[PDB]
DNA sequence: AAAAAAAAAAAAAAAAAAAAAAAATTTTTTTTTTTTTTTTTTTTTTT
C-alpha cells in the first residue's frame, strides 16, 4: 500500500537523472539516451537495470521484486510520459502501426475540445500507443532460484532462473488490443486483451451509435489492432541441481516482443522474469478455489555456458606461432597424452570452409576407434561441453526420433508441429556420438546421410520432410570400410602397456585425483570461455587455396593413393579431407590463404591417423 | 457482520488440552523442544506423535482420530498460541501453523484397498506407491486489487472450502469496483499457496495377486507439494473426506472421496540415519584405527563364511570413493562396481540380498526382469497435454545408491551396452524429439553372474569362462571369480557355519513356532551397542545398527590422497600393466587399463574412509593394491 | 427378489454413496438435515425453494 | 470472509482531519472540553458546531454537508478514537459514538416544503412542528442465542441498513442450529436500539397562506427517540435519503424519502 | 334560563393506486475415461 503517483515520480527521477561511465569515463545519461532513441522509434525494447536502480534506491528495487508487474507498468507509464519531452525530430513512420498511431493522435487533436471532460472509456488504451516495451534486468544481489524451488510464494515476484531450453514455439502474432470498426458511426472500438482468450464484441459503444439507437454492429479488424511477437518455450532444470532421485523439472516461459528469437532448444539460458499465474477456468476442478497454472513472463533472457553470445595481449597470443599447439593442448587437459587426437578435435571444432561452386560441406568428421578406457568418452564429453552448439548421444538412450525429428502436438494453438532431435539441435554445430558401433542400423544410416548431405530425409507415415543437419560428427567406437570410407578421420587408440608411459599416465591421473586439476605444465591451459571465443573468431576467417598449392596437393594425393593401393582406403574423399583440414589450419592461423604448412600438417594428421590403423 | 461464536465449550476444552499437551516443561520436554526446533528451522508444520497424544490424553487422541477436521483446527490454534508464547514475532510471520501426525494408528492404518467409507472424516494413515503427481499450481487464498480510478486498494479472502459447502459469493473473483471501475490484481501482494494432487496405489507386493489395483486421491497443500514423485513408496497421514460436487438440482448418491494429507513421509526411512552414538563412533574410530577395516569386513556378512576379499570389496563399495569434479566440469566417478562371477551356491546372491537389506537406496534388478527403459530412464507422452515427460528408471532411482543386478551375465547385450554410461560417468542421456534430458544416476553396480557352461571350468582361461567382452569387463572395477572349492577342510568349515546358522533361534521371541506369512501393526519400512552379544550358536562382530550408523558417518568423510600413497599407487599400476606382474600359468581376469588405476585410487579412498583417516595413506594404498592383485588374476591349472 | 448364478468378470472400486445428506440454503444458511436417500442406483432432486 | 479495504485515501484523510479538529487543545480546547463534558455526563452523542467546523477546515465542512453518510461515519470513527484516547474504558463501554450537527447552514437550512430531492444524501436542518409521533420500538442490533442441545452460544449482528441495499441474508433471525436444534434467545444479553418515527410539518404561520402543508418523515434512534412530542416546534438536523423499496422485479421509480435525524432541538 | 334547531365532530365503513408477495424443471453439453486401430519401433528366430 503505497502512493503510486509518488512511485511514478521516483522512477521518472531515476530515468531522467541516472548516469554512468559506460563509455570511456563519459557521463552520458544512459537511460536518457535510451529514451531519446525510444522517442525517435529507433529502439523497441528498454532494459532497466535493477542494479542501477539499487545504486541509489535499494528499497525501490525491493518493492519492484516484491511486485514486479505493477512496477513494470509504472516504469512503462513513466517512459510513455517522458518520451514527448525527449523527442527531437519527426518519426519516419516505420510501419503501418506507426501510421495508425499518427492518424489517431492527429484526429484526437482535431476533435480535442481540451476543456471537455471525456468518459474514461472514451480514450486510447495506453498499450495501443506504445511501440515500445520495458523489461527488468534482475539485480545481481538476487541469487538465481531453481525451477523446483520457485513456488507460490514467488507468484508476482521477479525471479531469475537458469536452465536448458527443451522446446520453443515459433513466433506467432498474439493480439494485445483488438480493434473494431462500426458499420454505422465510423468510430473505432478497442478491446485490450489480458485473458488467454476473449469474446469478440458485437455492438458498438460509440457515443454516436448510442445516441442514434442504431444497431451499431462492429467488425473485428486485424489492421488497426495491435499484435506482439509471441513465443512459448519450456526451460528445464540443469542436471547438477536436480534432487538425487528426481528427474529435472520444467517451467513454461512466455516470451513476447523483442525477447523472441533469442532462445532455441538446447540453449543454456538464464531467464529473469515475473512468475505469474493463469486462471484455469473451464476445467471441472477437483478442488474448489481459483486454482491456476503458472508460467514465467520473460523480461531478460541471456545465454549461458556454451550458449554464450579483444585486448592487445589477446591479439599477441593469437598471432603467436605456437597458438595452434596451445589450443590443441588446452582441450581436456585432465586427459594425458593424445596430443594428436586433441589437435584433430580442435580441427573438428574449427571446421573447414563450406563451398558451393553442387555444395561441398566444409565440416570435419572424426571417429575415435579405440580400446576400452582410453578417454574416448571423456573427450566426447569435453567437446560436448566446449562447442557452442553441441549435442551428446550415448548409445541407444537417444535413438531414432532422438536423433531425427518427430511430429508432436503443439500447445499454443494445437496441431502437428515438428520437433528436432539431437542432429537438428546440433545443426551447424557438433554431435558427439559415443558408442557409435553399437548404434542401431537406422540411426547409423541417418548419421551416414548427415555426414555427406547435411540433411535428414524423413518419409515416415506422419512425417515427410528433409531436416537440415549441418553438424560435424565426433563419433567413438571400439573394434573397417563401412566407417573408413565415410569418416574424414578414423583414429585408432590402442593402450599398449609400457613401463615409462604407464608410470607417467599414473602420475598424471593421481595428481588429477589429488588436486581436482591437471598437473601444471609450461603454459596454463586456456579456459572454456577463451577457447570458445577463439574458435568462433576462427570460424569467420574463410581462407582460399592458391593456384600454387594445386601441384603440391595433387602430388601428395597421388603419393598417398599409391601407398594405399600397394599396401594390403584412399579416394577423392581423402583429398577433400586434406583440403578441409588445411583450410581449418589456415583458419586457426588467421590467414586468408592456405599455405604449405597447412597442407603439411593436414598430411601429417592423415598419416598418423592411418598409422594408428596399423 | 454475522453469527460469530461467543463461547464454545468443546472448542475451549480441545484447545486447552492441546496447549497443555504441547507445553512440556514439567514433562520431558519433547514437544517444547520440537516447537523450538521448527522455530529455528523456519517452518510452520509440527509432527505430533499420536502415541504421545494418546499416552498423555486418551480422550483427545480418540477425538482427534475420529473427528479430525475441527480437532485439527483446535490443535492448530493451540499450536499458534504456543508458538506466539515462545516468540510472537515469528508467530506473526505465518498466518497459520499445521499439525501433521505420525506414530502408530491402530485401525486407522489402512491401504488404499482398505480405505472405505467407515473412515470418512477420521484421521487415516495410508502407505502406498505414487502413480500420478500433478503440477504444483498456486491457489489464491487472499487477492489484492487496485482501482486506478479511485486509488483504492482491496483485499478479497477465499476460504479453503475443499471439503466444505462452497457458495459462489465466496469464490467470486472481483474485477470491477462498486461503480464499475476496472480493478487490477496486484500479484506481488496477493497470497497464493502451492497445491498438488497425487494418487497413492496399493503396493504391488502387498496387494492381492489376482485382482486389479486400488488407488486413492491425495490433496497436498503448501509444504507438502513436492515431497513425493511417481513410483515412490510413501506414507500419507490425513483426513479422509468427501468432495462436494457442483451446484445442481439433481444428484446421485455418489460422492468423490479424497485424502487431505496432513503429513507425507518417505518409505525410505532407512535412507536417513544422538550424542551418545556420535561419541561411540568417535571412540570406535580412534581406538583400533588399523584393524577397524578388517573387523568391519568380517562383520559385514556374518551369515556367509569365508569370502574375506569379496566382503572387503563390498565394504569398499558401500563406502564409495571420492568423486573429482574438476574446474572444467569434467567428472571422475567415485562409485565402485563389483562383479561376482561365481560357481553355483557360493553365496553371491546372498551377498546381493545383504547389500539390498543394508545399503541405503539399493535397487534389486534381475537379468531379464529389467530391460532397457525399465532399467534406465525413459521418455513418454502425457497423453493429456501431448507433451513429453521423463520417467526415472532403476538406476535413476538408485542414484547415490547401489543397483544389485542378479544374473547380470544373462542380460541382453542391448541392456549391457545401455548401462555403460551409468557405470562410467553415472548418468543417463535420453532424448526424444520433444524432450532431451541428462539424468543423474551415480549408482554403484553389484552384479552376480554365473560363468558360461554353468560351472567355472578352471582349465579354461578366465576370459573364456566369463562370457563378457573386455569393454564390458573394464566397466567393473573389481571382478571376483568365486569358485566352489572342493577342499574337505573348507567344506567342514562351511558345513559347520551353515548348520549353526540353521540351528540359531530368535532370543525369547521364538520357542518352536513357525514364522508367519500387516496393517495390524505399524509398517516396519516407515517405523521411527558396538558389538553383538557373543552368542555361541552364531559365533561358535560389530552390531548391525552400529555398522549402519558408522558407515553412514564415514561415507561423508573425504580423505585426500597423500604424495606417498600416490607414488606407491603409480608404481604398482606400472607394474600391473607390465607383463612381469603376472607369472606363467596365471591369466588376467580383466585387462588392466587406466580404469584399474582409478579402481586403485577409489579402493584406497574407501579404506581411508573406513578408517575415517582424512588422508589416504600407504596402508590404504597397499590394501587396495593387494585386493586388485587378488581380483585381476587367476591361476589356470592343467 | 431373485436368486441367480453367475460369474463376476469385473468389480469396480468401492466408492461412497450418500445415505443421508444435509442441504443448506445459500441465502439464509438454514439446513434441511437428514434427507433419506433411496438405496441402489437412484438420484435425488434437491428442493427448489 | 470478504472484501476489506486497506488504503482508503479519502477515509484516512477524513479521519485525520476530524481528529485534528476534535483535538482543539491549542484551539482553546472547545471541543476537548465538550468531549470531556459528554464523558462525565455519560453521553455518546457529540454535537458539533458546523460554523466552527467550517472555520477550522472549510473543505471538511463542505464535504460533510454534501456527503452525509461517509463523512459522518468518518467523524464518528474520529470521535470514538478521541474518546478512547481521553478515556479507554468509556470508549469500550460505548460501541459507536454519534455526531450531530449544529450552527448556520447557508443553503441546507430548509423547511418541509423547500426540502426537495436536490438535498438527498446531504445534511439538512429542517424546521417544523411535529404532527405525529410513533411508539418507541426496539430494533435488535445484536441478538444472542443459546442452544440447549449443544450448550453453544451464538451472537448474530445486524447492520444499520436503513437507507442501504439490504438482502434477506442480513435480516434473518436464527431459529435453529445447523443440526436443526431449536435455539432460545437471551433477551438480557441481546443488544437493542430504540427507534421512533415522527412527522415534521411546515409551521402554519410560515406556510404560504391558503395552501395545504408540506410534511416530511423523520427517523430518530437511540438517545434521540423521545426528544419531541406532537405539537413541538422542533429543528431536526439530519441526513435526507431515499428509503429502499421491497424486493420487487418491477419498479415504478418512486422512492419514499426520509430524514435520518442526527440532532433534535426545541425552542 | 330552558327548549329546539343547526352544525360540528368523532368514529366507523368502504373502495381504489400503488406496492408487495408468490410460484417456478427440463433439456442439452461437455468432460473424462476407456477402448480400438494404425503405424513405427523393438525384439526374436532362422539361415
Ligand atoms: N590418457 C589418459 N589420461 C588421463 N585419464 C585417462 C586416460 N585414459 C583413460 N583415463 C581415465 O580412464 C577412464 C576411462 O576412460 P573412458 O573414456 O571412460 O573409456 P572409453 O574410452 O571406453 O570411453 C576415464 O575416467 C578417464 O578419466
Ligand atoms: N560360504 C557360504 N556361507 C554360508 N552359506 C552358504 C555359503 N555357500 C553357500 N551357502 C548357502 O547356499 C545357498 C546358495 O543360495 P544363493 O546364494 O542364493 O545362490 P548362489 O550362492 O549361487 O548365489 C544359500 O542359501 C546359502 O545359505
Ligand atoms: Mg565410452
Ligand atoms: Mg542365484
Ligand atoms: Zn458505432
Ligand atoms: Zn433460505
Amino acid at each position: 500500500l503505497k502512493d503510486y503517483a509518488l512511485e511514478k515520480e521516483k522512477v521518472k527521477k531515476f530515468l531522467q537523472e541516472f548516469y554512468q561511465d559506460d563509455e570511456l569515463g563519459k557521463k552520458q545519461f544512459k537511460y536518457g539516451n535510451q529514451l531519446v532513441r525510444l522517442a525517435h522509434r529507433e529502439q523497441v525494447a528498454l532494459y532497466v537495470d535493477l542494479d542501477d536502480v539499487a545504486e541509489d534506491d535499494p528499497e525501490l528495487v525491493d518493492s519492484i521484486c516484491e511486485n514486479a508487474r505493477r512496477y513494470a507498468k509504472l516504469f512503462a507509464d513513466a517512459v510513455q510520459e517522458l518520451l514527448p519531452q525527449y523527442k527531437e525530430r519527426e518519426v519516419v513512420n516505420k510501419d503501418v502501426l506507426d501510421v495508425y498511431i499518427e492518424h489517431r493522435l492527429m484526429m484526437e487533436q482535431r476533435s480535442r475540445d481540451p476543456g471537455m471532460v471525456r468518459s474514461p472509456q472514451n480514450q486510447y488504451p495506453a498499450e495501443l500507443m506504445r511501440r515500445f516495451e520495458l523489461y527488468f534486468q534482475g539485480p545481481s544481489s538476487n541469487k538465481p532460484r531453481v525451477i523446483r524451488e520457485v513456488r507460490a510464494d514467488s507468484v508476482g515476484k521477479l525471479v531469475t532462473v537458469r536452465g536448458i531450453v527443451t522446446r520453443v514455439s515459433e513466433v506467432k502474432p498474439k493480439m494485445v488490443v483488438a480493434t473494431y470498426t462500426c458499420d454505422q458511426c465510423g468510430a473505432e472500438t478497442y478491446q485490450p486483451i489480458q485473458s488467454p482468450t476473449f469474446m469478440p464484441l458485437i455492438m458498438c459503444p460509440s457515443q454516436e451509435c448510442q445516441t442514434n439507437r442504431s444497431g451499431g454492429r462492429l467488425y473485428l479488424q486485424t489492421r488497426g489492432s495491435r499484435f506482439i511477437k509471441f513465443q512459448e518455450m519450456k526451460m528445464q532444470e540443469h542436471s547438477d541441481q536436480v534432487p538425487v532421485g528426481n528427474i529435472p523439472r520444467s517451467i513454461t516461459v512466455l516470451v513476447e516482443g523483442e525477447n523472441t528469437r533469442i532462445a532455441q532448444p538446447g540453449d543454456h539460458v538464464s531467464v529473469t522474469g515475473i512468475f505469474l499465474p493463469i486462471l484455469r477456468t473451464g476445467f471441472r476442478q477437483v478442488v474448489q478455489g481459483l486454482l491456476s497454472e503458472t508460467y514465467l513472463e520473460a523480461h531478460r533472457i541471456v545465454k549461458m555456458n556454451k550458449s554464450e553470445d579483444l585486448t592487445r595481449e589477446e591479439l599477441r597470443q593469437i598471432a603467436e606461432e605456437d597458438f595452434y599447439e596451445k589450443l590443441a593442448a588446452s582441450i581436456a587437459p585432465e586427459i594425458y597424452g593424445h596430443e594428436d587426437v586433441k589437435k584433430a578435435l580442435l580441427l573438428l571444432l574449427v571446421g573447414g570452409v563450406d563451398q558451393s561452386p553442387m555444395k561441398i560441406r566444409g565440416n570435419i568428421n572424426i571417429c575415435l576407434m579405440g580400446d576400452p578406457g582410453v578417454a574416448k568418452s571423456q573427450l566426447l564429453s569435453y567437446i560436448d561441453r566446449l562447442a557452442p552448439r553441441s549435442q551428446y548421444t550415448t548409445g541407444r538412450g537417444s535413438s531414432g526420433v532422438g536423433l531425427t525429428a518427430a511430429v508432436l502436438r503443439d500447445s499454443v494453438s494445437g496441431e502437428l508441429t515438428l520437433e528436432g532431435g539431437a542432429l537438428v539441435l546440433a545443426d551447424q554445430g557438433v554431435c558427439c556420438i559415443d558408442e557409435f558401433d553399437k548404434m542401431a542400423e537406422a540411426d547409423r544410416t541417418a548419421i551416414h546421410e548427415v555426414m555427406e548431405q547435411q540433411t535428414i530425409s524423413i518419409a515416415k507415415a506422419g512425417i515427410l520432410t528433409t531436416l537440415n543437419a549441418r553438424c560435424s560428427i565426433l563419433a567413438a567406437a571400439n573394434p573397417p570400410a563401412a566407417l573408413l570410407s565415410r569418416f574424414d578421420l578414423l583414429w585408432l587408440i590402442q593402450d599398449r602397456p609400457d613401463r615409462d608411459n604407464d608410470l607417467r599416465l599414473a602420475q598424471h591421473i593421481t595428481y588429477v585425483h589429488q588436486h581436482s586439476r591437471q598437473p601444471p605444465s609450461q603454459f596454463e591451459p586456456l579456459d572454456m570461455k577463451l577457447m570458445r571465443r577463439y574458435i568462433a573468431m576462427c570460424r569467420e576467417k574463410q581462407p582460399m587455396v592458391p593456384e600454387s598449392l594445386a601441384d603440391y596437393i595433387t602430388a601428395a594425393y597421388v603419393e598417398m593413393r599409391r601407398e594405399a593401393w600397394a599396401s594390403k582406403y584412399t579416394s577423392a574423399r581423402t583429398l577433400l579431407a586434406i583440403l578441409r583440414l588445411s583450410t581449418a589450419l589456415a583458419r586457426l592461423r588467421m590467414v586468408d590463404v592456405v599455405e604449405k604448412e597447412d597442407v603439411n600438417e593436414a598430411i601429417r594428421l592423415m598419416e598418423m591417423s592411418k598409422d594408428s590403423l596399423l | 457482520a454475522g453469527t460469530v461464536v461467543l463461547d464454545d465449550v468443546e472448542l475451549r476444552e480441545a484447545q486447552r488440552d492441546y496447549l497443555d499437551f504441547l507445553d512440556d516443561e514439567e514433562d520431558q520436554g519433547i514437544y517444547q523442544s520440537k516447537v523450538r526446533e521448527l522455530i529455528s528451522d523456519n517452518q510452520y508444520r509440527l509432527i505430533v506423535n499420536v502415541n504421545d497424544l494418546r499416552r498423555k490424553n486418551e480422550k483427545r487422541a480418540n477425538r482427534l482420530l475420529n473427528n479430525a477436521f475441527e480437532e485439527l483446527v483446535a490443535f492448530q490454534r493451540a499450536l499458534k498460541d504456543f508458538v506466539a508464547s515462545i516468540d510472537a514475532t515469528y508467530a506473526k510471520q505465518y498466518e497459520e501453523f499445521y499439525v501433521g501426525l505420525e506414530g502408530s494408528f491402530g485401525s486407522k492404518h489402512v491401504s488404499p484397498r482398505t480405505l472405505t467409507s467407515c473412515f470418512l472424516s477420521c484421521v487415516v494413515c495410508v502407505e502406498g506407491i505414487v502413480t500420478k503427481c500433478s503440477l504444483v499450481r498456486p491457489k489464491v487464498v487472499r487477492s489484492v486489487h487496485y482501482c486506478p480510478a479511485t486509488k483504492k486498494t482491496i483485499e478479497r479472502r477465499y476460504s479453503d472450502l475443499t471439503t466444505l459447502v462452497a457458495f459462489p459469493s465466496s469464490s467470486v473473483y472481483p474485477t470491477k469496483d462498486e461503480e464499475n471501475n476496472p480493478l487490477e490484481t496486484e500479484y506481488g501482494l496477493s497470497v497464493y499457496k502451492d497445491h498438488q494432487t497425487i494418487t497413492i496405489q496399493e503396493m504391488p507386493e502387498k496387494a492381492p495377486a489376482g485382482q486389479l489395483p486400488r488407488s486413492v486421491d491425495v490433496i497436498l497443500d503448501d509444504d507438502l507439494v513436492d515431497k513425493a514423485k511417481p513410483g515412490d513408496r510413501v506414507q500419507v497421514v490425513g483426513t479422509y473426506r468427501c468432495l462436494p460436487g457442483k451446484k445442481g438440482g439433481y444428484t446421485s448418491g455418489t460422492f468423490r472421496t479424497v485424502l487431505i494429507a496432513c503429513n507425507v513421509k518417505q518409505m525410505s526411512k532407512d535412507a536417513q540415519p544422538s550424542a551418545e552414538d556420535i561419541a561411540k563412533i568417535k571412540k570406535f574410530s580412534k581406538t583400533r584405527s588399523k584393524d577397524i577395516f578388517d573387523q568391519l569386513a568380517k562383520s559385514l556378512a556374518p551369515s556367509i563364511h569365508g569370502h574375506d576379499y569379496v566382503k572387503k570389496a563390498i565394504l569398499c563399495l558401500l563406502l564409495g570413493g571420492v568423486e573429482r569434479d574438476l574446474e572444467n566440469g569434467s567428472h571422475i566417478r567415485g562409485d565402485i562396481n563389483i562383479l561376482l562371477i561365481g560357481d553355483p551356491s557360493v553365496a553371491k546372491s546372498q551377498l546381493l540380498r545383504y547389500v539390498l537389506c543394508t545399503a541405503p537406496r539399493a535397487i534389486p534388478t534381475t537379468g531379464r526382469g529389467s530391460s532397457g527403459v525399465g532399467l534406465t530412464a525413459a521418455v513418454t507422452t502425457d497423453q493429456e497435454t501431448g507433451e513429453r515427460r521423463l520417467e526415472a528408471g532403476a538406476m535413476v532411482l538408485a542414484d547415490r545408491g547401489v543397483v544389485c543386478i542378479d544374473e547380470f551375465d544373462k542380460m541382453s547385450d542391448m541392456d549391457r551396452t545401455a548401462i555403460h554410461e551409468v557405470m562410467e560417468q553415472g548418468r543417463v542421456t535420453i532424448a526424444k524429439a520433444g524432450i532431451h534430458a541428462r539424468l543423474n544416476a551415480r549408482c554403484s553396480v553389484l552384479a552376480a553372474a554365473n560363468p558360461v557352461y554353468g560351472r567355472y571350468d578352471q582349465y579354461k582361461t578366465p576370459m573364456e569362462n566369463i562370457g563378457l567382452q573386455d569393454s564390458l569387463l573394464s566397466r567393473f572395477d573389481l571382478l571376483f571369480i568365486m569358485l566352489d572349492q572342493m577342499d574337505p577342510e573348507q567344506d567342514r568349515e562351511i558345513s559347520d557355519h551353515v548348520l549353526r546358522m540353521h540351528r540359531y533361534r530368535a532370543p525369547g521371541e521364538q520357542d518352536g513356532d513357525a514364522m508367519p506369512l500387516i496393517l495390524a501393526t505399524d509398517d516396519p519400512n516407515f517405523s521411527q551397542q558396538i558389538y553383538e552379544k557373543h552368542d555361541n550358536l552364531l559365533h561358535g562382530m560389530v552390531s548391525a545398527a552400529f555398522m549402519k550408523k558408522y558407515i553412514h558417518v564415514a561415507k561423508i568423510i573425504k580423505p585426500v590422497l597423500t604424495q606417498e600413497s600416490a607414488t606407491y599407487i603409480a608404481e604398482e599400476y606400472s607394474r600391473l600393466r607390465s607383463q612381469d606382474s603376472m607369472s606363467s600359468d596365471t591369466a588376467r581376469t580383466s585387462p588392466v587399463t587406466a580404469r584399474t588405476l582409478e579402481t586403485l585410487i577409489r579402493l584406497a579412498t574407501a579404506h581411508a574412509k573406513a578408517r575415517m583417516s582424512k588422508t589416504v595413506d600407504l596402508q590404504d594404498a597397499e590394501e587396495a593394491v593387494e585386493l586388485v592383485q587378488y581380483a585381476y588374476f587367476k591361476k589356470v591349472l592343467e | 427378489l431373485v436368486k441367480i448364478p453367475g460369474i463376476i468378470i469385473a468389480a469396480s472400486a468401492v466408492r461412497a454413496k450418500a445415505t443421508r445428506i444435509s442441504i443448506q440454503c445459500r441465502s439464509c444458511r438454514n439446513t434441511l438435515t437428514n434427507i433419506a436417500m433411496r438405496p441402489g442406483l437412484e438420484g435425488y432432486a434437491l428442493p427448489r425453494k
